[PDB]
RNA sequence: CGGUCCGGCCGGGAACUCAAAGGAGACUGCCAGUGAUAAACUGGAGGAAGGUGGGGAUGACGUCAAGUCAUCAUGGCCCUUACGACCAGGGCUACACACGUGCUACAAUGGCGCAUACAAAGAGAAGCGACCUCGCGAGAGCAAGCGGACCUCAUAAAGUGCGUCGUAGUCCGGAUUGGAGUCUGCAACUCGACUCCAUGAAGUCGGAAUCGCUAGUAAUCGUGGAUCAGAAUGCCACGGUG
């Protein structure tokens, strides 16, 4: 049976799905250089497989829907580290350490009244 | 075929409780029923003034949350058909029939 | 506001029914056929003569309790202060202050 | 920071080389939000500076840096209706923020092409104490010497 | 500073709606307009006859008027003498057929409407505005009120330079949503103008 | 190099060279190319004189130079002599097409004076 | 400006242009229709435009026609 | 998993994303240090979350005879063959100027051309209006679906890939004006929005002085909505990068 994890950060969801063998990373249909054009977002989702080793160790079918690139790669990045407890469950030292087992709470904030933005406020007159 | 109902109300603890009503009197004069499915709540919010007149930041914002309850009965059943019909359900909640 | 401005409304909604949906929408959509009549119609000449107040374009959307022109919302029919008035009073149904 | 007393916020590192500094130097160059122009910039300039100067990319910045750190810097008191300049040692991690900062200012007041140039020949310069970037290093050390008597 | 209204802020919490029908934005304008029309003949028709409070509620093409009055005899009339006559013309208002309920208020020193309008009439009568409202107060907390509080605002016993005045006996805690506080306006206008009544009533927490 | 009007083109690339023509912007300069068979991305070395009077031929179609600003001056004096509202406008030297004259409207009326 | 299906004209002042060729040109065509726009069958007349106050007297010329009857009659006071 | 027009598209599967109702959870509870053994603070463990976790709603007695008799209601006063009422046209849009709030800039962290990856939240029958066709285009003709997690508005833009311009009042910047048009509307002269062609102002970063913002904030980049026949650089809301 497939090693499953859920992972999501800001508006992104990403569903990761773990199988031993090979190195082999397959997002949406497409290849992991094909849809991310950025090298620091391809990073972010190579980190949990550095303090648990993979080389061609293990495969890994994985699906994000919401938000944009950092977003994207940021909620994988929890997917795998969650499907990775899914196997083992020994690994949780090593990953709050790194800090990729918590969930990044960071929502943008509502555009409130009276103000311009979240929250810039309009320029002030005295006279 | 199928009967589909669709449910919609303002209130969430009227709508699930008149759609508890639909569901248990149809499983009850044995029928097959998928659902109570859940379906997105439309949010229409409202921002007003709250002065009658100038002060521009001051103001009052509202929503009306509108409830959607699918219920989907695959067996029509005379025994069914004529439970569903004769069912007093509350004045507030909306039920459209989709033969 | 004025009773004036109310009956006017009144005026402009009787004459928007009467002529501009059932007989000035005919020769208007008659003045956009480009296969028949491309010159001797007289249709934007005879719209002329139809009252002025019978246009749609011509009403102005008000408060329907004070009459206030300003401030107007569609899904109620009422100005922002009588909208708040009857809020409050849990007279709108469903309508409750929201947070986010 | 009248009763709050808080910390510092610990960025993640370089996503090429690894380092903590350039990762605060990356983003004292952005703007507008823009991470992605920003690391562009600043390895093409480190590429060029690096080349032209005897590989060690880490280390080139270094030298550059270590000219525009400044020791002591004057804190603007008002005592008695007077404005008086206090003399004051500088901490190790804002010694290096500020540093970064001139470099990056005297950059942009540049004439050259590109940001990337801009930045190369301003990391440069530095090595060789000798534009912008090391005369605001000097005129902070001039007033410091200064209101020497009010340390 | 300016307080947020006891009732619409409960709305949802530990207070009910007015208006419990349910319409798309097509019919939402009518039926609101068609809700004040119908309140507006039974307030000036029954405003001798304690009415508190009318909820509407719309079951398909038809309409539920809930009066809640103090005194349902003359509400009602003799044997459905009176309820057929508001009902004949609430249908004529509405459009939609009519049924009207009648739903009795059983301590009206403890409705917030009634004990508002009281003061309105007292007023109108010209009777002392703080022996009224000390009346309303005392008539509450001996009934049972866990709290009660009356405001009269504007030229007071007629005045020239108009005040703020209020009384308040036990707890009334406007802060808690979870406590409930029945909030109620009435006007009384005087031959000196135009005097602005508000009552809070605690009743009790959940 | 030297088309229609007298002027001189630099030694720039041909669509940005054909626009210091008055009357030729980006999309006449854009289409002249395209029916004289040049290319948009070629500078005006490699380009001979074959090449140069096809794109003058090309460009004598439309009203350039000298004889398109009397063109515009002529509607301009047209309005003028006329009295209309827009010609009364060209006279006072405030904006014809409608635009606020409370405040902001310095192009027209040109640096403000105490 | 306008859609070229039709240029317009008001009915009541068209008709008071037809009358003024058959029975030969009179005194100013007193006229508030500022919104008509000048045809070529209006060359020689005098139509007395309003302004907001007073009729204004324009001769219709042939460069006239197309423009607004409204362009040749100031509303607003300006010195 | 079975079948492929390689489209979840069709049988199916209720695993997962999500939808929305109920419920759990975080309390200085544990440990240690500081501290009058107290309160509390600091650090750590566990935990998705840690010290009111993030945001909002909530605004005490009262202050400024502070704002609103032009939303409405109203004591008094005033007009009542007029201060009322109807109509056409005009004005609210005037322009020697001064101040406040904004948008767009002055450019290579950028302009342009092609190729292309990733949202969120809304609106809709007198409506949103696809696909197809015509037009350089704004649009127009024809005409599906959808009162909507189904259909439509609607291609997110920043970003990334390649090429070009090479510090120039410029392939920056778009004002102003000339010519021709589109749509809505009885009707775009005064005084609408938008398009096409041409024009190419000032401005190369702003004196004295001054404003916002402490984290998913500022900065920037798009998206939607209310009003609305039409008319957003305003307002209200949304996520992206950060
Ligand atoms: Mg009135
Ligand atoms: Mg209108
Ligand atoms: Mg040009
Ligand atoms: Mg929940
Ligand atoms: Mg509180
Ligand atoms: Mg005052
Ligand atoms: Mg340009």
């Amino acid at each position: 049976n497939q090693y499953y994890g859920t992972g999501r950060r800001k508006s992104s969801a990403a569903r990761v799905f773990i199988k031993p063998g090979n190195g082999k990373i397959v997002i949406n249909q497409r290849s992991l250089e094909q849809y991310f054009g950025r090298e620091t977002a391809r990073m972010v989702v190579r980190q949990p497989l550095e303090l648990v080793d993979m080389v061609e160790k293990l495969d890994l079918y994985i699906t994000v829907k919401g938000g944009g690139i950092s977003g994207q790669a940021g909620a994988i990045r929890h997917g795998i580290t969650r499907a990775l407890m899914e196997y083992d469950e020994s690994l949780r030292s090593e990953l709050r350490k790194a800090g990729f087992v918590t969930r990044d709470a960071r929502q943008v904030e509502r555009k409130k009244v009276g103000l311009r933005k979240a929250r810039r406020r309009p320029q002030f007159s005295k006279r | 075929q199928r009967i589909r109902i669709r449910l919609k109300a303002f209130d969430h603890r009227l709508i699930d409780q008149a759609t508890a009503e639909i569901v248990e009197t149809a499983k009850r004069t044995g029928a097959q029923v998928r659902g109570p499915i859940p379906l997105p709540t439309r949010k229409e919010r409202f921002t007003v003034l709250i002065s009658p007149h100038v002060n521009k930041d001051a103001r009052d914002q509202y929503e009306i949350r509108t409830h959607l309850r699918l219920v989907d009965i695959v067996e029509p059943t005379e025994k069914t058909v004529d439970a569903l019909m004769r069912l007093d359900l509350a004045a507030g909640v909306d039920v459209q029939i989709s033969l | 506001a004025k009773q004036s401005m109310k009956a006017r409304e009144v005026k402009r909604v009787a004459l928007a029914d009467k002529y501009f949906a059932k007989r000035a929408e005919l020769k208007a959509i008659i003045s956009d056929v480009n296969a028949s009549d491309e010159d001797r119609w007289n249709a934007v000449l005879k719209l002329q003569t139809l009252p002025r107040d019978s246009s749609p374009s011509r009403q102005r959307n008000r408060c329907r309790q004070t009459g206030r022109p300003h401030g107007f919302l569609r899904k109620f029919g009422l100005s922002r202060i009588k909208v708040r008035e009857a809020a409050m009073r849990g007279e709108i149904p469903g309508l409750k202050k929201a947070s986010w | 920071p009248r009763r709050r007393v808080i910390g510092q916020r610990k960025i993640l590192p370089d996503p090429k080389f690894g380092s903590e500094l350039l990762a605060k130097f990356v983003n004292i160059l952005m703007v507008d939000g823009k991470k992605s122009t920003a690391e562009s910039i600043v390895y093409s300039a480190l590429e060029t500076l690096a080349q032209r100067s005897g590989k060690s990319e880490l280390e080139a910045f270094e030298v550059a840096l270590e000219n525009v750190r400044p020791t002591v810097e004057v804190k603007s008191r008002r005592v008695g209706g007077s404005t008086y300049q206090v003399p004051v040692e500088v901490r190790p991690v804002r010694r290096n923020a500020l540093a970064m900062r001139w470099i990056v200012e005297a950059a942009r007041k540049r004439g050259d092409k590109s940001m990337a140039l801009r930045l190369a020949n301003e990391l440069s310069d530095a090595a060789e104490n000798k534009g912008t970037a090391v005369k605001k290093r000097e005129d902070v050390h001039r007033m410091a010497e200064a209101n020497k008597a009010f340390a | 500073g300016q307080k947020v209204h006891p009732n619409g802020i409960r709305l949802g919490i530990v207070k009910p709606w007015n208006s419990t029908w349910f319409a798309n934005t097509k019919e939402f304008a009518d039926n609101l307009d068609s809700d004040f029309k119908v309140r507006q003949y039974l307030t000036k028709e029954l405003a001798k006859a304690s009415v508190s409070r009318i909820v509407i509620e719309r079951p398909a093409k038809s309409i539920r008027v809930t009066i809640h009055t103090a005194r349902p005899g003359i509400v009602i009339g003799k044997k459905g003498e009176d309820v057929e006559k508001l009902r004949k013309v609430v249908a004529d208002i509405a459009g939609v057929p009519a049924q009207i309920n009648i739903a009795e208020v059983r301590k009206p020193e403890l409705d917030a409407k009634l004990v508002a309008d009281s003061i309105t009439s007292q007023l109108e009568r010209r009777v002392m505005f703080r022996r009224a409202m000390k009346r309303a107060v005392q008539n509450a907390m001996r009934l049972g009120a866990k709290g009660i509080k009356v405001e009269v605002s504007g030229r007071l016993g007629g005045a020239e330079i108009a005040r703020t005045e209020w009384y308040r006996e036990g707890r009334v805690p406007l802060h808690t949503l979870r406590a409930d506080i029945d909030y109620n306006t009435s006007e009384a206008h005087t031959t000196y103008g135009v005097i602005g009544v508000k009552v809070w009533i605690f009743k009790g927490e959940i | 190099a030297r088309i229609a009007g007298i002027n001189i083109p630099d030694h720039k690339h041909a669509v940005i060279a054909l626009t210091s023509i008055y009357g030729v912007g980006k999309t006449r300069s854009k289409a002249i190319l395209a029916a004289a068979g040049i290319a948009e991305d070629v500078k005006i070395s490699e380009l001979s004189e074959g090449q140069i009077d096809t794109l003058r031929d090309e460009v004598a179609k439309f009203v350039v130079e000298g004889d398109l600003r009397r063109e515009i001056s002529m509607s301009i004096k047209r309005l003028m002599d006329l009295g209309c509202y827009r010609g009364l406008r060209h006279r006072r030297g405030l904006p014809v097409r409608g635009q606020r004259t409370k405040t902001n409207a310095r192009t027209r009326k040109g640096p403000r004076k105490p | 400006r306008s859609l070229k299906k039709g240029p317009f004209i008001d009915l009541h002042l068209l008709k008071k242009v037809e009358k003024a060729v058959e029975s030969g040109d009179k005194k100013p065509l007193r006229t508030w229709s500022r919104r008509s726009t000048i045809f070529p069958n209006m060359i020689g007349l005098t139509i007395a435009v309003h302004n907001g106050r007073q009729h204004v007297p324009v001769f219709v010329t042939d460069e006239m026609v197309g423009h607004k009857l409204g362009e040749f009659a100031p509303t607003r006071t300006y010195r």
